[PDB]
């Protein structure tokens, strides 16, 4: 039917993403599609410039904002890093950044009493359920590419369904017998 | 006593329904 | 006939619904009947927004509340999810929400002595009697789209049948023989 | 044979009398119809009335 | 006499129990007769683990095994239980879970056209006759201890007494006058 | 009688309390008698120099093992902790993570299908039936100090009652009448 342009500002356009490497090669054709479709999205390799005047500046600005979108890429080593990093992946430097984001988007997460409000998951193709840490169990688990509209859609902050408006309650007609 | 006092059944008389939309992108 | 106007306040008008995917149009339908009649339907497809920070607290919203009545659109997978859903399926997880939500119904029902206040049994177009489960066979089954005039009579908490008022024991007369 | 029973069900409340059917009594006999009947069924005192 | 061995089946030797806390004692003992005289006896207090992982779970189990015979031991608070443990106890849990097994197998009895196949009521030897619900009254009710052959032979679906195989019509022979 | 010793292996000794404020002075004697019948109970107050290395960490440590038997002290303020800690408080940190152990206990329990393997509920002096959170009331729920025999048999994993082997059907004799 009618078309519709969301009128998102560009402040709420930001979006973060923290993977793995393995799932990296993806990661790139994800975040290709997203600057097709208009988001700022800020990720190590391409913000590299910036990131190597201070890597943990870096990751604290979006860490920081509220409005900041955060997508984490679920592959099988996802979990291995944010679970093992530090001992038994020899030390991957990338493995401990991406633990470290973890654990402040964990700490996040409870200080709120719980509620996720900017951490979306996303399954790579190489990943299943049983990847996703147990507290991002808890909301909308999106599939890549399988489900791209509705990480869009999401993005967006747009609903799939919109509900009809609410109604007034029907009159009622009494018939004798 | 007379049975005047019938009984009544009681239906909604107006109603409407659907207008659901999804959005395709 | 006469026109009766429904004092229903618009705390009562909250309705959750539970369902299967096997039924999900005809879910999307009745949704949009209650709707559009000013029924205040929370269902996860519509409030995936919410939805999606807390999917427990947002169940738990709903189960908690005495005033919600919950529907209960039974399907053949309705029956199968309850049952089976994590060791017949391969761990669908809507799957499992709905067999939480109807363990925490069977909870609540048992707990107040097997009475049966707020929860709404509805037969989809290709449910039969037998799919309801045993517990909510005790209380009236409606049938989609057949008796949603009923439906919506339940919900506004009306009687489909005015019994005029009791009226004062016949006086009698004595005539001799 | 309801209709008929919608008529004598009228005669009787506006003669007075408190008749329990299940038409009527719709509201509560859906919290739990077995317990519905089996009020009416232990009770000596309530006249049951089998419409034939 | 004669020596006699039935086919019965394993599968067909599982046994339910549902009583009331007074009788627990006495059911004991009832659980150990039936037990030792090789009949798989289910009872919350012997099941305690299956039951602990999902009570409700646990009690759907027999209740929708067609197969399973069902032993109501009857007893001055088993009609206290099934017919007000609602509100009259303070939230006697035992006696809630005996409330909604009962309303179970009402449930069943009816939709079964009000024909008992597997309840077995077993008075126990403080109830009296006036303690079986009415629904039950229409089949055979035991007496235990005094009864206790009679529930295995029950139990063993065998007939107590055996009827000799129907012979022919007797010959008729005239001899005229 | 005569005695018997198990052959529960160490690692299955171990058992994880939460709790809440008010319950501290008593979990502190739950504790102590869990510790002197050999049970290795974790616990924040006792733990303290791991715990204090990362909070997060040692909660994972616990949640994650299939085989550590939780033991949930339940109370006036474990219910309001897990519902509302984050709002209803000045951000009481020991009330957000009880409340995110809560939470990470009933994903685990929906991803389950709705069966409860090893949440203990144990109801503490101050405590009530009411304040036991629903899903926790479809198991087994022990008070403290009246059940802790019990306690002890469940952690154990002994049933308190042992039903005899099962025997062979009773053969049937036949004498005429």
């Amino acid at each position: 039917g009618t078309l519709k342009t969301s009128n998102l500002p560009e402040e709420l356009r930001k979006v973060f993403i923290t993977y793995s490497m393995d799932t990296a090669m993806e990661v790139v054709k994800f975040v290709n599609f997203l600057l097709v479709n208009g988001f700022q999205t800020a990720i190590d390799i391409f913000e590299d410039r910036i990131r190597g005047i201070d890597i943990i500046k870096w990751m604290e600005r979006y860490l920081r904002d509220k409005t900041v979108m955060i997508i984490v890429a679920i592959s099988p080593k996802y979990k291995q890093d944010v679970e093992g990093a530090e001992s038994q992946l020899d030390e991957d430097e990338h493995g401990l950044h991406t633990k470290y984001i973890h654990r402040m988007m964990q700490i996040e997460f409870i200080k709120q009493g719980s509620m996720n409000f900017r951490f979306i998951p996303v399954l790579f193709p190489n990943a299943k359920k049983e990847h996703v840490p147990t507290w991002l169990q808890n909301t909308h688990v999106y599939s890549w590419p399988k489900n791209k509209k509705n990480i869009l859609l999401r993005l967006l902050r747009e609903e799939e369904f919109v509900a009809p408006p609410r109604g007034p309650l029907p009159t009622l007609q009494v018939v004798p017998l | 006593a007379e049975e005047g006092a019938l009984v009544a059944a009681v239906e909604p008389g107006p109603l409407a329904d659907g207008a659901a939309v999804r959005l395709a992108l």
